[PDB]
């Protein structure tokens, strides 16, 4: 992509595509979707020890932005351009497991009621890192609660996994630029 | 409901009707007393420090642009074309010399003058008096420490004499700390909760945390985490409240400077304020240097609320009786290292921001408590802030305002719905200021 | 609107205003006039049936705590806490001792008692009036054979003398069959039409079935199926409707044991109908042990109905003007084979639940019929309920009530509607019962 | 708000208050004197051309059954059943002798008798008086060359007056083409804009089009795209703007035969108009035939647009304050080769239509500004129409009502304004004609 | 996964888990990708005779559940946990098909249109019934009518997979637990 | 599939059904699948210059229609039975295009965020035509835009794909009957 013709493509978007249209491995692609639906699998019943055991490296950054807002043809401006929604190490991870599986999370009874749809799969081989995986998905998460709360999340995810403990593939990095500015959701209490 | 004569908030602010949580007739009526009237939140020097920088902003449901100009004040108009009311601006922030119009190309200065409109000569001659068509501008913009307020009451007080007694708990870490800066950009969450639902919990409640945030305090670590499931009451002399004329009003918890960080922070935090507390000691005295690195759960009346030391900053923008849209920056002191006040921000999203795990906790009580205020049966009811009243006292030797010597009690929302009330049954500032003669003695009672 | 003047309902209940079906004002005079001054339907023993039991149900647009006392008894409150107003109970069953507010901590018994406050001693030390701190009760509460009414009115007349002439028709079902379970959980789903429209239809229109019903009747083959698309008119004498002083009333299609229920279950219901009628012509006589194994369709005012023998009994919760939840439980005869039970229950489900295809064909018509209540140039037009007026009989020798001796017509909407509209135009029961002296000669006119 | 006193619209049409836009207690109000009083689209010949043809149309918020009768003529009715209001029929169109209610199977005849009812015999016998049970007639249907409007006011205008001064402008498009065909289905989309949002646009904002659709300008190579991002003003004489006495109005821009359309339709479209625009200079002169081949952006007050040429037709659907539904036609003219007429209503579509890449471009602009007028400091606010007052002309020798003689202006904002602050403070036509006796002098002011 | 540390996870989502995260076979995962596919396409074009010939097994128990909101700290309550919103047999299955296809159904006219998206396959042969595949799927149902009613679903569904006649694979059980307590689409009459 | 039978099944909807349940090659599946991933990830970024050359065929017809709601049982009334949302040629698309790019499209700005969803991906080889492959799939089109706008859109698309220059498969054909009869999306200004 020559992104001084396609006006509206940012470089990052533009290095991430050149990624996948490269080297096309079908068997990469498919041990990249088992990977995510497990990992989904997991995440909806809730076993969120499970999750981090078998899908989190302890090297990971897991990280959800919310970009302002501003001019197609903004140049002068130069404050942060984005916040952290998530942008959590393992240990962080881990705090936010425990807090899920406390018993006293009153918001967490009645148990909630968490649906994920997985798609658009694509892996590549890092060029220089012959052990890294790039994988990008997108996903739809359906959360339902306490009789007619229901909250429907929207995202792509630019993920990286390794090979860590045991020759298992796991998340070493998730990055999410969440496409909502202003969640109408009650809040981002969810993972993607 | 005729808001002359109807007890919204009975004597001494003892009780609230339920009801002021979800009647749509009175959250309109606040529109125009509360939201017209008073003294609202824009945003921070350190968002639009140069010239021609501008956002937007909420003040009620009005969206304004807040420009830095050429001389550098700051002025604030609503986002609306002087033409046809299109709205000017659809971005959050940036930089520019004006604003154009998509509509007709208007085009619309910093200063909101309307400089130009296209092909003047040929359509509109010399007929259009563009002097006239300035974009509609906010009356009155202070600044406090470089956090920027807007009123559209021309009749309303300075905004430090609107802080009142408040002033004096913000001033340790808003001035004497060489001042702070707000990290943007915020997070934006709507929540189905009345904006007094929030605004009520940051100004006085720390009744609620122990068993409300169980969780987030066992999970955490942070050093309020004794407090976990009730499992210990902070000990006598832990902390106080205070409430202020206006309505501004705080919980002190003493010493507690890394506030809700998770333990990952706690000993550089503590380290940073106890240092800079030894230095203020001998400026501002062993008290003020105290409060500077004691955690301030605050309103600033009506619906912009904080947690100092933790470095929390919301704005409970009104939408309906239950819809607020919730906006959440950090701050941090501005001689903080970098890399510190980068983990700090980090920290203030990760406890408080769209995906708080602490601020999560208060959703359900927020919300229902606010849709019950439009169940049939509830509208009537009384909504209890009692706890500790007849142990207020007002205009003591060492903390100032109606003040509470305890760390746990309902001091701050008694004075926050006195001033509610007296604004909602006044048609000025004046009226406000008859109804609030004797608002210490009022609070003070028995 | 005045509702003191407006006719809503005219004289005999021969026509209703089309915007009592989708005015919001009216909905919420509704809340004070219909909700608030009469019985509604909570739960059965049969889910509740041990100390500590409890399950939330709604009253009009509140919701209540209905919880089993340990002396037997049944109690009911508001679940709202009496503190800063949170929802106290957030799921829909469970047994407890007491409730836990999640907010500030506050433990309230079965009972209703505010029966801990954390930290009281500390905080409140002697100040706090539990006393008068208990959940808001709901007045009366009464059984009808194990079904159990609440009315949040003291005013209210018993349950049984509230039924009038309906409750003649259910007892042979409700009490000489050795008496009803109600099956749970029940089904909730959220329509787009007024709760009346659902209520209306199942307290007196058979006229529908066979036409709305068509593709229900061929496709179930269910033993009302000669009625689809309307092939076949039902004999003289196949039924009769019914209507009462307080709004209550049913239609009986004699000898419908098996009801709606496929072929699948007709000869199992049909033989277990008759070996029980049997039995119950020695103690109640033959036409009442008839009435036990007919189908009643009945609503008991304002929003409750239910289809015996076929077992459908539903809750029709008011949202808004042009909004309802419907609850769907199963009833059965205690003494029924519990296989024989559970099939019964999911056959309810299956033609009137969530995904009933009887229901289903319903749909439209409850839904625009209400929404065209909104629609300009149908608010002040007519709805028609004249079928079969004139031929009404009251007094009658054998049946009582307002009685129209044929199975189809809309004798029971016109009893519907003047109780309605004798409750609108009213302040209170005694209004009420003053405006309903003459009820029965009203509605037998001409 | 008291609509006999209230200025909504200042004096000549000058300014409104920006609360139009989203007022809903207005809105309501509009249903009653702009909705039920005035000519609204229904539908064209061509769309039901044949005895039991039918479409379903909007009138205001009711909806409505529009059929051709038998004996050539249109009659419409509610789509509101006679006997529980159920709407009648569910589709958009067809051929039918009647419909079938699906609620309990009353059969009305096309021409809206009440011709059968299932088991009358049986159920009512002879006391279903039938005559007085048929379908809710709109009162008055008309027809203007093919394009059927209705009204549900008896004392309206003939349709023909109603259409005042414009009516000589249509006429070269509308009669002396040979006639125009609607080509249907229409497209529809719901948008968050008040109707008078894009009402106000297509009646007379020229302004707009070179700085709002300066992309499709730029884009699609049309005629008019020397105006892309106002990089040229028309010349003097490229046009003109006229309004009339019931609130219609229209843009002309000379000779722009081909509109909207991209540069592929341009050659074949400007030399179709200008061939026939040979043969009409016999017919009806030189100017009217040039007329025929111009640009027209006109509203049929209240909330009917169309551009001729371009061949976009639409109906700007009321559903509340801040919500429209848009439906898009595309124009033909008879005589135009089928292939042409296809291609030009797909171009229609392109351009226009739920995917039309110029109709996006005015989305923001009339959303916006609509939800504007809700906000607290702006519902005070005077929307300006004032560009070009002070040189209207009133009976002119060639070009008929007040005009005008300027390609962009805001004359026809003022002439529609005019006659809805008419309409909003009078309670009937007889009014309205009081309050419009001076309508031209009142336009054409200093 | 351990359910006593993973608090939030239900013995019965633990079983299922377990067995998908043994013997992986990505053929059989790509069967059952095709076979749910091709339901669903026959669902969206309202073939419902197809569907019950080709699609649905003699034996089929098709149920869709809907459970009472309950503490999670729940252990005295004892009364049933859930109703049956679906719980069919082939006949009965075969009444509500021709409840769908009579031509007095008038809520089918104007026709219907319905668009189903399934992701998160999963596939694994039954341990001991050797002809017997268990496959998971997420659905997306979207059911349109009348111009402006959108009703959108979102459920898991826990499927058996056995050959029929002439080898043809077919559902001889459904089960899903629907996650929304009150429903928001007017009904559940839809075919998950 | 019997459409005397099936009653709600239309002539078009048996045509395609027929073509997929013949001939299933799992690798077509898995290069249609490649393929949609890559042109969703392409409109995605708003790369749409790329798009047109790298998955849009020079003798396309994009094509959206809305049929009008008719009654099941109409058979008289012959008037036109839909309209066209879009009905482009490749020179239309590029329009389309530039009209996106363009720096006074005031209403790109803020930048727009699309994610889109892409299921049930079916491939055949057409019958006659050894080099036209026919592909079916549905998608979801998240559009998010100006802090609280969001537009979900669903349809399933009817296309034909063909090689062309160097060789790469590029849409030849989309067709979309769009299943919500009035939008409720603001526009369908979204490539489907
Ligand atoms: C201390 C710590 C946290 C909070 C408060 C006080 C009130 C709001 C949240
Ligand atoms: C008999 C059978 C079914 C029904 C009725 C009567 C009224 C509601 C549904
Ligand atoms: C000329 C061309 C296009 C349009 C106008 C005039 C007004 C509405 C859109
Ligand atoms: S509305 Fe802004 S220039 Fe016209
Ligand atoms: S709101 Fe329940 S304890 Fe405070
Ligand atoms: S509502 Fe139409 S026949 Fe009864
Ligand atoms: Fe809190
Ligand atoms: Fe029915
Ligand atoms: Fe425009």
């Amino acid at each position: 992509i020559n992104i001084q013709e396609d006006k509206l493509v940012s470089a990052h978007d533009a290095e991430e595509i050149l990624r996948f249209f490269n080297c096309h491995d079908s068997a990469l692609q498919q041990e990249a979707t088992t990977l995510l639906t497990q990992e989904a699998h997991l995440l909806d019943i809730q076993a969120y020890r499970a999750w981090l055991e078998h899908c989190v490296g302890s090297e990971v950054q897991y990280q959800v932005i919310s970009r302002e807002l501003r001019a197609a043809s903004e140049r002068r401006y130069k404050l942060n351009e984005a916040m952290n929604v998530y942008n959590e190490n393992f240990q962080q991870l881990k705090v936010r497991v425990e807090h899920q599986l406390d018993p006293q999370n009153w918001g967490n009874s009645p148990k909630l009621r968490f649906t994920r749809f997985i798609t658009n799969v694509q892996a590549a081989m890092d060029v220089n890192d012959k052990e890294l995986l790039h994988i990008r998905s997108n996903v739809i998460l359906h959360r339902a609660r306490r009789g007619n709360q229901v909250d429907v999340f929207y995202a792509a995810r630019e993920d990286k996994w390794k090979r860590g403990e045991g020759g298992v593939r796991k998340l070493v990095q998730r990055f999410v630029d969440y496409p909502e500015r202003i969640l109408q959701t009650h809040n981002l209490m969810v993972f993607l | 409901m005729n808001y002359n004569n109807k007890i919204l908030v009975s004597e001494s602010g003892l009780s609230q009707k339920h009801l002021i949580h979800g009647d749509e007739e009175l959250f309109q009526h606040e529109l125009k007393t509360i939201f017209a009237r008073n003294w609202l939140f824009l945003t921070h020097d350190s968002l639009i420090p140069a010239p021609g920088d501008y956002v937007t902003a909420k003040m009620g449901i009005d969206e304004v642009i807040v420009s830095r100009q050429n001389d550098g004040s700051i002025r604030a108009f609503l986002n609306v074309c002087r033409h046809r009311g299109k709205t000017l601006v659809s971005v959050e922030a940036g930089n520019a010399k004006g604003f154009v119009c998509s509509y007709h190309g208007w085009g619309f200065g910093s200063n909101g003058e309307l400089q130009s409109v296209p092909f003047e000569k040929d359509l509109y001659g010399e007929s259009l008096n563009k002097k006239c068509l300035g974009l509609k501008e906010v009356a009155r913009v202070e600044s406090f420490h470089g956090f920027i307020y807007g009123c559209f009451d021309q009749e309303a007080p300075p905004l430090m004499d609107y802080l009142g007694d408040a002033a004096w708990y913000l001033e340790p870490m808003f001035k004497h700390s060489g001042g702070l800066e707000l990290v943007g950009p915020p997070g934006k969450v709507v929540i189905k909760a009345n904006w007094k639902a929030p605004a009520e919990n940051f100004v006085g409640d720390a009744y609620h945390v122990g068993w409300t945030h169980a969780s987030s305090l066992r999970s955490g670590e942070s050093i309020f985490s004794s407090l976990a499931g009730n499992a210990a009451l902070p000990p006598e002399g832990a902390g106080l409240q205070m409430t202020s004329k206006y309505g501004s009003g705080m919980g002190v918890l003493w010493d507690g400077y890394s506030g809700v960080h998770s333990a990952d922070l706690v000993p550089e935090l503590m380290a940073f304020g106890g240092a800079k507390q030894e230095r203020l000691n001998k400026e501002i005295g062993d008290v003020r240097a105290r409060i500077y690195r004691s955690h301030l759960n605050c309103t600033v009346f009506p619906n912009n609320s904080m947690l100092t030391c933790s470095g929390v900053f919301k704005v409970w923008n009104p939408i309906d009786a239950n819809t607020t849209e919730v906006w959440t920056y950090a701050i941090v002191e501005k001689d903080m290292p970098e890399d510190l006040k980068r983990r700090l921000a980090d920290s203030v999203q990760r406890t408080f921001g769209p995906a708080g795990f602490w601020e999560s906790d208060d959703n359900d009580n927020m919300e229902t408590a606010s849709q019950n205020g439009k169940k049939y049966q509830s509208r009537d009811s009384d909504l209890l802030s009692n706890l500790g009243f007849g142990e207020d006292v007002y205009g003591d030797a060492v903390y100032p305002g109606v003040v509470g010597k305890s760390a746990i009690g309902e001091t701050s929302y008694r004075g926050f719905y006195r001033a509610y009330q007296a604004h909602v049954s006044s048609s000025n500032w004046a009226e406000f200021e008859h109804a609030s003669s004797t608002w210490h003695t009022e609070l003070t009672k028995t």
